[PDB]
């Protein structure tokens, strides 16, 4: 066995926020204008040798519908509505690649890992652990003269009920926590959110104690090498250290929810009301 | 001789024995030649030495067993210290139940067991990806709003048509490219631009994420241990299956007296030193190798072609360590273990560890 | 080795050429327009 | 027509007849989605740099 | 064409994917890039006599 670190997991899908997102408003708003800005100007090159049908082809033609039959008319309006649909082509393109980048540069953390994760050369106050009041772990602490500066930050909230550091983690006040791993590969597989990080520390395995020289001691021990030869330690474990059995993580690809998509659906119920809104409008002005 | 744990090394011609920090090892071996040997072991048997009285000079082996046993003669390694021809020996040796009963053995420094190696297969970067990227939600939402805004279009044009107008409205979404007609009346128009914009939008954001999970490919064919189906029926899965291993090896007896069922299978498979096994790998020729991680470790922090890995480690054959061999109910013994055991109360073994265990592929 | 942006949003700026083109491509119109107001001799 | 086909042929058209050429246009149109394929997939990396 | 629509996708999807992992090789870094432990035959360094 060795020495490892506690802590909770992540629950990754926490990544979106909206859709109107990846722009700024302003470029919102510019792209707004500058479609009636294109259909008035070919609105007015139609008329010097269709008002409407023009501004639906030309605002429509960016949501990609096919929606009204007009076309241009003139030589200059053709020559135009290309670069106009060109130009039109980019903007969805554009936020595929942004939208796209948002999602894989979405990496919340890197798991710490190891003593020798310099964020424990010093740590800041987002980040709290520490080991059990008089644990023996300290021994190598204060015989190791390198983490004496971690022993006064470790000695910051060290929570003296060994018990309560899982609760510790549990509560978020605590996120990590240093201690030996043959408890805590058994304490991750309870619930999946809490997990180790897989760094081994200090290299040792435990035995039995006899006092000094009995007459069992050269005999037990051949028979604790035989027993382990065949399968008896690690069939015990996974009945014993195999609980629930669960697998670690990956970088999730994070699917999204409802949650934090729908947000388009308000602007869909926002249409679905101007219709009636509008309906009475066009009746009357007719 | 050894795995990289010892390795020896010819005279320079020109200072006769060779150079510093390594001790000569001589012998009138075959027919006295000489060498020099330099390693791990080496530095653990040189700490020793310092802190107990001094050593006598080295030794090789004739026998070239690693410490077999046939008709009550053990050849080799251990057959060595049975006549009591040298006093104890080093290097890596293995610990089980046979060779611990004629001789003694110190408190072990490196745990080891039994591993797999293979090459990393690509093999996968996804056995179902198209419904990965969305949760359910966004789905059922789809089909009830459109299930409504036909109604609303409908019922919008009261002031042919309801068919068609969900064939229209379904095949929009999915890039709308099915060739279709009947959109009129300037009232309702602005409703399918709406639905069109959310199409667009949703069209986007699904393949932006679908960019991502092609960016994950946590590629494993996680075959496990010795109790596995493909080792239990090493034919019935596919013709390949082709284990290897190097018997006279203390593996080779521990897992043939535990596995005789598929032991016999194995003897079609055994190659001749251990470097030639991850060539035939390397090649494909044989499809897994099984050893002692003990060399598979290092081995693996060794080449450029990184598909040379195990299968999940530590949960190996059995838990056992390296050792020093003593000559029976001697004295020593007391003293060489406190003597370890003080080596690791110094951390120094990671220090030992740092100077030749690391691997570039340890990331 | 220096770590990599956030996936920042987009702004003008960044953007910069795909409106100059448009009104480019406007003036292009607009001098074929008098082209069309010219041809009215041939 | 086979201008505004590349950038997604979004805009409404009309005028395609004849049954020799069609398969042309065919041809033209499956180079085209996958040419405008090809591009975003490009652009989607400039921005990861 | 809810199928159709897969299609296209997913080769966005590919061809991007091999121009993001498209990373031909780390320009090797200091003497302690372990590549330079024990060297290949793919990759020759000296210095020059004396
Ligand atoms: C295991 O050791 C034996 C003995 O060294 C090897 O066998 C021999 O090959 C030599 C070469 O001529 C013969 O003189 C011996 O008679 C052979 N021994 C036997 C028992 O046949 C054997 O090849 C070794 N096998 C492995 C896998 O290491
Ligand atoms: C993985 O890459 C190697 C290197 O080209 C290739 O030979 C192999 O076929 C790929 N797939 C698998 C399953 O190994």
């Amino acid at each position: 066995q060795g020495l490892t670190i506690l802590v909770k997991k992540e629950i990754p899908r926490s990544t979106l926020d909206s859709f109107m997102q990846p722009f700024q408003s302003t470029l919102w708003l510019l792209v707004g204008l500058s479609v009636h800005v294109v259909a008035v100007m070919l609105y007015l090159l139609d008329r010097f040798s269709t008002l409407s049908s023009a501004m639906w082809f030309s605002w429509g033609v960016l949501l990609n519908s096919g929606i009204g039959e007009g076309a241009p008319r003139s030589f200059s309006a053709r020559i135009l509505g290309m670069v106009w649909a060109g130009f039109a082509m980019i903007i969805v393109a554009s936020y595929t690649a942004n939208l796209a980048a948002f999602l894989v540069l979405d990496r919340p953390e890197e798991r710490i890992t190891g003593i020798n994760d310099p964020r424990l050369r010093n740590p800041s106050d987002k980040f709290i652990y520490a080991t059990v009041k008089q644990s023996s772990v300290d021994i190598y602490f204060r015989r190791q003269v390198e983490l004496s500066t971690m022993y006064r930050h470790m000695e910051k909230h060290n929570y003296e009920s060994a018990a309560e550091a899982i609760q510790a983690v549990r509560d978020n006040k605590l996120h990590a926590f240093i201690w030996d791993s043959a408890v805590l590969e058994f304490e991750a597989s309870q619930k999946c959110d809490l997990v180790t990080t897989g760094e081994l520390f200090f290299r040792s395995g435990f035995g039995i104690g006899m006092r000094k020289d009995s007459p069992w001691k050269q005999q037990v021990s051949l028979s604790i090498l035989k027993s382990h030869e065949n399968g008896f330690m690690e069939d015990l474990d996974k009945t014993w250290v195999r609980y629930q059995e669960c697998d670690s993580r990956s970088n999730a690809p994070a699917t999204l929810t409802c949650e934090n998509m729908a947000g388009v659906f308000m602007l869909v119920a926002g249409g679905i009301v101007a219709g009636i809104f509008l309906i009475f409008i066009e009746i009357a002005y007719k | 001789e050894e795995a990289p744990f010892v390795i020896v090394e010819s005279v320079d011609p020109l200072s006769g024995t060779c150079m510093r920090n390594t001790v000569p090892c001589q012998k009138r071996i075959i027919s006295y030649i000489k060498k020099c040997c330099k390693g791990f072991c080496i530095d653990i048997l040189k700490k020793i030495s310092k802190s107990v009285k001094f050593t006598y000079d080295l030794y090789l082996v004739t026998n070239g067993k690693h410490g077999k046993k046939i008709n009550g003669t053990w050849n080799g390694m251990i057959g060595e210290v049975v006549m009591k021809r040298a006093y104890m020996a080093v290097g890596s040796l293995t610990i089980n139940e046979e060779r611990s009963e004629v001789v003694d053995f110190s408190v072990p420094f490196i745990e080891t067991g039994i591993s797999v190696m293979v090459s990393r297969s690509n093999g996968t970067v996804s056995p179902s990806a198209f419904l990965e990227p969305f949760s359910a939600c966004v789905w059922v939402m789809m089909f009830v709003m459109l299930l409504i805004v036909s109604a609303v279009a409908v019922f919008v044009f009261e002031y042919f048509t309801i068919g068609k107008a969900i064939w229209l409205l379904w095949g929009l979404v999915f890039n709308n490219s099915v060739p279709v007609q009947n959109p009129k009346g300037t009232t309702s128009k602005i409703m399918v631009s709406v639905w069109a914009f959310f199409a667009v939008i949703f069209l986007a954001s699904y393949t932006a994420n679908l960019a991502a999970f092609m960016i994950q490919e946590e590629y494993v064919d996680q075959v496990s241990g010795l109790s596995d189906k493909k080792f239990q029926r090493p034919n019935d899965f596919s013709p390949p299956f082709r284990f290897g291993t190097v018997p006279n090896g203390s593996t080779e007896r521990n897992i043939r007296n535990n596995y005789a069922e598929m032991h016999a299978y194995m003897g079609k498979f055994n190659q001749r030193g251990v470097d030639d096994a991850l060539l035939s790998l390397k090649t494909g020729k044989l499809d897994a190798f099984i050893y002692d991680a003990a060399v598979l470790n290092y081995m693996a922090g060794r080449d450029e072609g990184c598909k040379l890995v195990t299968i999940g480690s530590g949960k190996v054959f059995a838990s056992t360590g390296y050792g020093i061999a003593i000559q029976k109910d001697s004295g020593w013994k007391r003293q060489v273990d406190l003597a370890i055991l003080q080596l690791f109360g110094d951390g120094e073994m990671e220090e030992l560890e740092a100077l030749w265990l690391t691997g570039i592929c340890h990331n | 080795e220096k770590n990599e942006v956030m996936s920042s949003q987009l702004d003008i700026d960044n953007m910069a050429g795909v409106f100059y083109m448009l009104g480019a491509a406007m003036a292009l119109s607009l001098i074929t327009f008098i082209s069309e107001h010219l041809f009215y001799w041939q």
